[PDB]
This record gives structure tokens, C-alpha cells and sequence, in this order.
């Protein structure tokens, strides 16, 4: 509970002793690294894999098990090159410019329903809504299947996270019965009458088996939910506790860029991956065995003072921000891009249409460990 | 018949958690080895054990017990 109030603190104490960190985490044993040089190293170098966030031979949960080991998030070399680069086509930066009439029509749409009231919910009422609506749109997801897809969504990105239970991985099983089950029958749709969205584009393919294509739907709906939620949301709370780079945002909106750079850099919406030693490494001074676990702590790199002067500061000016937000190498996130601009143009445009924007006021952030996610947003306007 | 004992509570856990019959739990089982925990059932174990006895496991401690009756003589001397 103090920890999800303040982590920097707990990270600020790892990276005194060392920026790579022996020790164990709710019962997990590893590297905890806080360092931005060797998080940025370790990202790099392809020696030090990526894995399944459950045993690999495990069939304790064998649904789940065997939608999360065909995502490419978890698949190293050659696997994981293929899986990408087919999926690749939807966030090139042309394809993601392209759906910025879309984003600007569904924000002014969510504003529409909240101007009269004077009140918001930011998560439920503005931030989600959002990011539902798009991603739902670029998968090809029609709009009466779209509520189902945010549950599974929020009960699946709990099964990777440190705080995960055995309850969370028995749920986590079912909805990934479900999504699977829902995303071969699309599939099946779009193979006899291909559409105008993702799944089509995956069809055509070098090429997805139809489960392959299934779970990378279904990637891209958990991460176009939860973590661009988590972002938009993240910085207007961070816009509104700091109310002089708010006013200079409110007075230069073309100052977005560089702000919600800074915001991905104070308050990252992914705090941890993962890597798994794939032989013995010898970094900054101490030796990573082969097999041994490596959390990336990637908020913490983020407040490192031998790269930003002043960690702790918030300041919308920064420039440049080489933030590790998104992390780095060969896994950076795919749909950085949209992202960027799902944000942009929610902060901008809510700003410009509520003048006067305050905080309702005590925050409570979701029991996750490798995501800094608030459980709601209550703000007052007008 | 008795009320479930200390032993009986921890060899239920164990079993169920990894398939096993509640009386092919041995005390001086090794978890990993003889019952073939792997790197989540090990977690979960505690998780279970933690909810059965209402206690939190130090992760320094959890770390010290390999057997059954590891298990046992911590939940007894806590
Ligand atoms: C709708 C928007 C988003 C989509 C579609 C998306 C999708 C993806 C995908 C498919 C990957 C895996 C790529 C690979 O393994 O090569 C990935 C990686 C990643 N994403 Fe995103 N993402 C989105 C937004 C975000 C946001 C807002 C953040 C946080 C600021 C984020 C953080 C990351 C990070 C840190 C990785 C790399 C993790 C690792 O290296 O293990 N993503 N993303
Ligand atoms: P053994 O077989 O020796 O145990 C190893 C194992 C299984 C890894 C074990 O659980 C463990 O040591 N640790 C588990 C904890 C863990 O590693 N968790 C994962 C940490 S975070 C991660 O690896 C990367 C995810 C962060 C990227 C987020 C960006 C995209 C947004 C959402 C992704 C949704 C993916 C969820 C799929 C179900
Ligand atoms: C209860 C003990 C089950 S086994 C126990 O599991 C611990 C937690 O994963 C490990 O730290 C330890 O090495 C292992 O012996
Ligand atoms: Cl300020």
C-alpha cells in the first residue's frame, strides 16, 4: 500500500546499494534493475531471452498457458521476428496517422456526454471508453462484442503481474477459453468475408496459423486497453498536481509532444519486464548465471540522475526525453506510436474543452506491481 | 475420527496443489525432487500455506524449506 504510493522511494533505495539488485520480491528471486545504462544493456542484448510468465511445461492452467506462449511477447529468435513484422502493419506511423480523424470524433463524442455535468470519471467516463473504442476498431471487433473484450482484458493482464493468485490464474484460464474461443470464430468470419481491419490483414499474410493470429488479437486488446488507459490517465493527474506546467500546456498546446513524453518518463504506465539469462553474463560488475531471473524496472531507470538531471522533477520541457517507458531492442512496443497520439489528443482536446479542471480529491492506485494503473480519476469542470 | 492436525492441514495443501494422494506425501518429502514442484507450484504452495495457517513467510525463510517436514516444524514454531 505504501509501496503502490510511492515506489520511486523503494527504487531510490535498490539503486544505492546497486543499479543490478540481488534479492526476492513477493517471493519471486532475481535481478531488480534500476539502473537506466544497464535496463538499457540488458534490453539490448538478445542473450538475455524472453519468457513465458508461467513455467513453460506448465498445465496447472493449460488455456492460459498456451495463449500466452504463442504471443510474441514471450518468443525469442526466429519465432518472434515473423509474429511482428506480420502484425507490424497496423502501427507503421502512415497506418497509425490515419486514425486520428477517428480518435479526434470518438473524445469529442465521450466529451459530448459529460460537458453538461460539471463531473468526470477520467477512467470510466473518458480514458477507457477511448482506448476500447480504438483498438476495438483497428482488431475489427464489432461494437456489440466490445464490453466482453474489456473483461478479458483486465482479468488477463493480471496473470503476468507479481500480485497475481491462484484465484487470478483459475479466472485468467476461463477468459482465455472465451477470447480464444471468440477470436477463431471471427477469424472464421473474416477468412469467408475479409473486412477493412487487423484480423483480415493477418489472414493475408510469412504467414499466422489461425491460433497465432487469435492470440496476437488478443495481445493487442489487453495492451490497448490497459496500459493507454493508464497513460492518458496517469498524466492529467500529473498535469493537475503540478498546475504551472498545466497553465503553460493549456496557454502551447503544440507543447503536447514534449509533455507527454514527460509524463511517460514520471509516471510509466509499464513499471517492469522481464528477461531470463540464457547463459552466464558478465554486466556492471557482477555475474547474471545462466536461468537466473532480470526485472527491469523501468520507472526507476526512468528517475536515474546520471541521465536526468533532477529525476524527481516534473518538467514538460525536457528535452530530449529518452525515457525507457516503452522499453528498448527488439521487443519495443509496437504500438508506441498510437499511443503517443491516443494521449495527445485526449489531454489536448480535454483541456481545451474543460478550462477549468480540477481534482475532486486520495488516490487509490490497482494491487499491480508492474503497472502504475489508478483505480479512478474524479475530476470537476466549468 | 479427529479434527484436522497441523500435519494433516500442510499434507492436503501439498496434495492437491500437485496431484498427488494426501498419504504419498512423506514428511521427508523434498519438494522439488520427490513431488516435482516447479517454479510456480513452489510459489503457490506458500500462497496456500499462508492462507491455510494465517501467517506471511519472510521470502529468506520460504527459501529454507525443502521438505515437508521444513514446512511442518515452521508453521509449529510460528
Ligand atoms: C494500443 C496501444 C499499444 C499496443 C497495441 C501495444 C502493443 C505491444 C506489443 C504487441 C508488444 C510486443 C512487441 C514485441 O514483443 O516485439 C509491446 C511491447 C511493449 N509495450 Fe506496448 N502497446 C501499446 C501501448 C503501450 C503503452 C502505453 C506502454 C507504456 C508506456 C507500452 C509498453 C510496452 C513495453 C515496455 C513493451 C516491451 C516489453 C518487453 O520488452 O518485454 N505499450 N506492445
Ligand atoms: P520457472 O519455470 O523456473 O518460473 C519462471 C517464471 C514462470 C517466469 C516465473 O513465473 C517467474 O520467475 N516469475 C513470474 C513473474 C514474471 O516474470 N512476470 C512477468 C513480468 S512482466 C513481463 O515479462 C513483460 C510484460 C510487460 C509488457 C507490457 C506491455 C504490453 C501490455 C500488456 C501485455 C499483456 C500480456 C499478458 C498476456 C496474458
Ligand atoms: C513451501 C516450500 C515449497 S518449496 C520452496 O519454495 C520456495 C518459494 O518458491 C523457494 O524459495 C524454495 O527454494 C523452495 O524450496
Ligand atoms: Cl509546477
Amino acid at each position: 500500500s505504501e509501496f503502490l504510493k510511492n515506489p520511486y522511494s523503494f527504487y531510490d533505495t535498490l539503486r544505492a546499494v546497486h543499479p543490478i539488485y540481488k534479492g526476492s520480491f513477493l517471493k519471486y528471486p532475481g535481478w531488480y534493475v534500476t539502473g537506466y545504462e544497464e535496463t538499457a544493456a540488458i534490453l539490448k542484448d538478445a542473450r538475455f531471452k524472453v519468457r513465458t510468465p508461467l513455467p513453460e511445461s506448465s498445465t496447472k492452467y493449460q488455456d492460459l498457458s498456451h495463449v500466452q506462449n504463442q504471443m510474441m511477447l514471450f518468443q525469442n529468435q526466429p519465432d518472434h521476428r515473423r509474429l511482428r513484422t506480420l502484425a507490424s502493419g497496423a502501427f507503421t506511423p502512415r497506418t497509425t496517422e490515419s486514425y486520428q480523424p477517428y480518435i479526434i470524433e470518438t473524445v469529442h463524442h465521450l466529451l459530448d456526454q459529460v460537458q453538461g455535468k460539471k463531473k468526470m470519471e477520467v477512467i470510466s467516463d473518458f480514458a477507457f471508453p477511448l482506448a476500447s473504442f480504438v483498438i476495438a476498431n483497428i482488431i475489427g471487433v464489432p461494437e456489440e462484442d466490445r464490453e466482453q473484450l474489456k473483461e478479458w482484458a483486465a482479468s488477463l493482464i493480471q496473470t503476468i503481474d507479481f500480485t497475481r493468485s491462484r484465484k487470478a490464474l483459475t479466472e485468467g484460464n476461463i477468459m482465455a477459453v472465451q477470447a480464444m474461443a471468440y477470436f477463431k470464430e471471427l477469424i472464421q468470419k473474416r477468412k469467408r468475408h475479409p473486412q477493412q481491419d487487423m484480423i483480415s490483414m493477418l489472414l493475408k499474410g510469412d504467414k499466422l496459423t489461425e491460433e497465432e493470429a487469435a492470440s496476437t488479437c488478443i495481445l493487442l486488446a489487453i495492451a490497448g486497453h490497459e496500459t493507454t488507459v493508464n497513460l492518458i490517465s496517469n498524466s492529467v493527474l500529473c498535469l493537475l498536481q503540478h498546475p504551472e506546467q498545466l497553465l503553460k500546456l493549456r496557454e502551447n498546446p503544440d507543447l503536447i509532444g514534449t509533455a507527454v513524453e514527460e509524463c511517460l518518463r514520471y509516471e510509466s504506465p509499464t513499471q517492469m519486464t522481464a528477461r531470463v539469462a540464457s547463459e552466464d553474463i558478465d554486466i556492471c560488475g557482477v555475474t547474471i548465471r545462466q536461468g537466473e531471473q532480470v526485472y527491469l524496472l523501468l520507472g526507476a531507470a526512468n528517475r536515474d540522475p546520471s541521465i536526468f538531471t533532477n529525476p524527481d522533477v516534473f518538467d514538460i520541457t525536457r528535452s530530449p526525453n529518452p525515457h525507457l517507458s516503452f522499453g528498448h531492442g527488439h521487443h519495443v512496443c509496437l504500438g508506441s506510436s498510437l499511443a503517443r497520439l491516443e494521449a495527445q489528443i485526449a489531454i489536448n482536446t480535454l483541456l481545451q474543452r474543460m478550462p477549468s479542471l480540477n481534482l475532486a480529491d486520495e488516490w487509490r492506485y490497482r494491487p499491480l506491481f508492474g503497472f502504475r494503473a489508478l483505480e479512478e480519476l474524479p475530476v470537476t469542470f466549468e | 475420527s479427529h479434527m484436522s492436525t497441523i500435519e494433516e492441514r500442510v499434507k492436503k495443501i501439498i496434495g492437491e496443489q500437485l496431484g498427488v494422494k494426501q498419504e504419498e506425501v512423506t514428511n521427508n518429502a523434498s519438494f522439488v525432487e520427490d513431488l516435482g514442484a516447479d517454479s510456480l507450484d513452489t510459489v503457490e504452495l506458500v500462497m496456500a500455506l499462508e492462507e491455510e495457517f494465517d501467517t506471511e513467510i519472510p521470502d529468506e525463510e520460504a527459501e529454507k524449506i525443502t521438505t515437508v517436514q521444513a514446512a511442518i516444524d515452521y508453521i509449529n514454531g510460528h
